[PDB]
């Protein structure tokens, strides 16, 4: 009934500071619980990073504790992360979590991608897969969409804004240079399509770039 | 317009958008930059401890005693002592991410402060709606610096520009925002002055409520 | 840094199978300061068990926690498809809160070919100028599979990218997709391309496949 | 921050606090010197006295007649001396520790009052409603005065502070409360400046009530 | 245009805008359609549109 959201730059140039802005709703970050930073790194290794809670006593973790800075607007409902001069290792995902009693953390945030690099950040182009002149392999139809070209790191990608999900299939973002591909499968029936309309909606945040591309068959 | 249009009336009305825009834009940016809730949510409320922290050691040095004034006071308010000390175990219960106990003790307390008191809440109101007194204090001279500060860099250079210190550039702003305006202080750049109509027209507006506040603080010890 | 060990790295169980985990301390944790985490497949963290043997909110009862002192052991049951992923456990005891290196668990299904499906550049992208020919490979099982792109009866190696999704919760599969990319006009310039997909499932390979010339 | 933390703004944000301070002590003590009720309940209940009598003095001597204002006076205003006796009355009975009977006076005075009037209770009405401005009247002229003298002493000193005269003090400090700030006027002394802001702050917030009435006199004899 | 420059990125700024403020650009696409059944004095349409949004 609560929920938390990260958010703020995707990326940043080595040694600067990285920042974030989790602002949770549905509960007051000033009543009680602690609110703490959570990244989890590219090796999928969690590290705790420190908290602020409910009366705003931080308590960070001892390795981050000469970089790191939470810090909160009790008006907004908000907490923030602050850390300086981020390397290549600081890229990971960041999200905030509420601790609980006993330190539980039950309510973790949509999780924030954040890539430290020189890199260009690039707009991803999205086509349309619409299958083959022919390809009746049964009474089931697949289609897909192509996003590539991108960074940093992440893309969003859903399937008639989202009301449709089921024989969907999203394949990792695979990285080439320092520009990312991503593609994306979805299967429906013979009859389902292309009676009824189905669209990629494709979302680069960082780019900034925000397209719903539809898929027709064609010759 | 009504004379095949005129021409003095197209030239110039663009041209003066051109000048407020400035303005529109130095306010604006003073309004974003004391707006900053992490920036300006931390600096005034710090000054504000600051101010009382280096106040109440002064009223404690025109005593003589230095840690005699301390034990007055922990004995003239008696509260101020068991009340730190729930501070300190809250603060342990909640460093132990025990919560649920800190749930309850915050509670027991608001039990523990109603009873021992009805003439109290009153004290604690009446010290709560002074410290929000101390609080605007600093959000509005605050304001008032920046208009003060930023004087100072666009005044600073030229010569004899009567805004030397970065104090002088205050008092400026100051007697500006107060619209007493007493002129021993001037910008003199043509540029300095395109800001002083912004510092005049935020530290006036802001120096308003100030002293719209202390002005009722004032209608209360008359009454 | 009271580090915490998972044990094992790697776990795959079978539908109805029981299984349990394991996360040993360096030093000792409170019981109540011992929570498991559930992270789906691109997802954050689900608290799944808190205090080492309270389930957590949504949690069915076919999971449970137990342990004490510097050994704790998850338990499920039974597993089942929705079980695919990681498991984390998290202390409390010093400064620093830590979590340990996860446990993977991916169910074993029954061997099951993919299902391949082929698609040719897309009148979009050739205009812009490029030619990415997509091929998908869907719900198949085990994961281990193997594409080989041909361009006029001829083995291509030159620009392929391969993406796997991780095993699939619904009916614990994998797929896969690989897009082969061309210029439009090394596109333009060979007729057939097909891509083969070999796999445990059979001897000889599925195969789709186009010639540019369409209806 | 958003760059490894500003330096500048650390080393200064508390240089302000230790400014501001300073006023806030002034104020503060300010508002504490015209508060004191014993010292200023007196000094300002009596200023006013001696407004009156001085005032009442001049009408009277517009008249050529003295003692001759003193009759017209005891005459149109009646009610004015079987008052005054019973003013006596009263006070001989209290002097004698004969409170039951004061208590009788007291009443048998608001029936007596009642009776003779009904236009009357707006005669004593609009009357006591005046000696309320005149106690306004000092107690902000008062305080004005406070930062007059206080400008006094720091600025007395200074080398031609233009500050010269105890009544030039108060020049300034009624021209900065006002807001006209003329600058014929002006501290001089980076101190005395100090504490030109927290005259201005007081001065203002202040004059501020008084003119705010004073404004609302104004309304009633233009309506 | 100078909260633009203060960016480097002067379209980048405009970008960023249509995005962060999504309705800005279907209700720019609505003006313009409004626009050209005005246009055309076909205002029994635009009293519908303008309805059409309110609800939307």
């Amino acid at each position: 009934d609560v929920q938390l959201q990260e958010s703020g730059p995707g990326l940043v140039k080595p040694s600067q500071s990285l920042s974030l802005t989790c602002t949770v709703t549905g509960y007051s970050i000033t009543s009680l619980y602690a609110w703490n930073w959570i990244r989890q790194f590219p090796g999928n290794k969690l590290e705790w990073m420190g908290y602020i809670n409910y009366s705003g006593y931080t308590s960070y973790n001892p390795s981050l504790k000469s970089r790191i800075s939470i810090t909160r607007d009790t008006s907004k409902n908000q907490f923030f992360l602050q850390l300086h001069s981020v390397t290549t290792e600081d890229t990971a995902t960041y999200s905030c979590t509420r601790g609980v009693d006993y330190f539980a953390m039950d309510y973790w945030g949509q999780g924030a991608s954040v890539t430290v690099s020189s890199a260009k950040t690039t707009a991803p182009s999205v086509y349309p897969l619409a299958p083959v002149c022919g390809d009746t392999t049964g009474s089931s139809v697949t289609l897909g969409c192509l996003v590539k070209g991108y960074f940093p790191e992440p893309v969003t990608l859903t399937w008639n804004s989202g009301s449709l999900s089921s024989g969907v299939h999203t394949f990792p973002a695979l990285l080439q240079s320092d520009l990312y591909t991503l593609s994306s499968s979805v299967t429906v029936t013979s009859n389902t399509w292309p009676s009824q309309s189905i669209t990629c909606n494709v979302a680069h945040p960082a780019s900034s770039t925000k397209v719903d591309k539809k898929i027709v068959p064609r010759d | 317009i009504g004379d095949v249009m005129e021409h003095p009336l197209v030239e110039l009305g663009v041209s003066y958008a051109a000048l407020l825009s400035v303005i529109v834009v130095v306010v604006e940016c003073t309004m974003q930059l004391s707006g900053e809730y992490l920036v300006r949510l931390y600096l005034v409320d710090l000054i504000l401890v600051i101010i009382l922290w280096a106040d109440y050691a002064y009223r404690a040095y025109k005593s003589g005693d230095p840690a005699g004034y301390v034990k007055k006071t922990l004995y003239e308010i008696p509260a101020l002592v068991p009340a730190g000390l729930l501070a300190l175990i809250e603060g342990h219960l909640a460093g132990l991410g025990l919560f649920r106990l800190v749930r309850l003790l915050r509670f027991l307390r608001i039990l523990l402060i109603i009873s021992r008191g009805s003439k109290f809440l009153s004290a604690i109101a009446d010290a709560a709606d002074k410290i929000r007194f101390y609080h605007l204090f600093g959000a509005v001279m605050l304001t008032v610096l920046y208009g003060a500060f930023a004087i100072y860099i666009v005044e600073y250079p030229d010569p004899n520009s009567s805004i030397k210190s970065v104090f002088d550039a205050l008092w400026w702003a100051v007697v500006t925002a107060t619209t007493v305006g007493y002129g021993d202080v001037v910008p003199a750049t043509p540029i300095g002055k395109v800001i002083g109509i912004a510092v005049m027209l935020t530290g006036i507006s802001a120096l308003t409520l100030l002293i719209g506040t202390v002005s009722n603080m004032f209608q209360k010890i008359l009454v | 840094e009271n580090v915490l060990t998972q044990s094992p790295a790697i776990m795959s169980p079978s539908p109805g199978e029981k299984v349990t985990m394991t996360c040993r301390a360096r030093s000792s944790v409170s019981s109540s300061y011992l929570h498991w985490y559930q992270q789906k497949s691109g997802a954050s963290p689900k608290l799944w068990i808190y205090s080492t043997s309270n389930l957590a909110s949504g949690v069915p009862a076919r999971f449970s926690g137990s342990g004490s002192g510097t050994s704790y052991s998850l338990t499920i049951s039974s597993v089942e498809a929705e079980d695919t992923a990681t498991y984390y456990c998290q202390q409390y005891s010093g400064n620093p809160w830590t979590f340990g290196g996860g446990t993977k668990l991916e169910i074993k299904r029954a061997d099951a070919a993919p299902t391949v499906s082929i698609f040719p550049p897309s009148s979009e992208q050739l205009t812009s100028g490029g030619a990415s020919v997509v091929c998908f490979l869907n719900n198949f099982y085990p994961k281990d599979i193997n594409v080989k792109w041909k361009i006029d009866g001829s083995e291509r190696q030159n620009g392929v990218l391969n993406s796997w999704t991780d095993q699939d919760s619904k009916d614990s599969t994998y797929s896969m997709s690989s897009t082969l990319t061309l210029t439009k006009d090394e596109y333009e310039r060979h007729n057939s391309y097909t891509c083969e997909a070999t796999h445990k499932t059979s001897t000889s390979p599925i195969v789709k496949s186009f010639n540019r010339n369409e209806c």
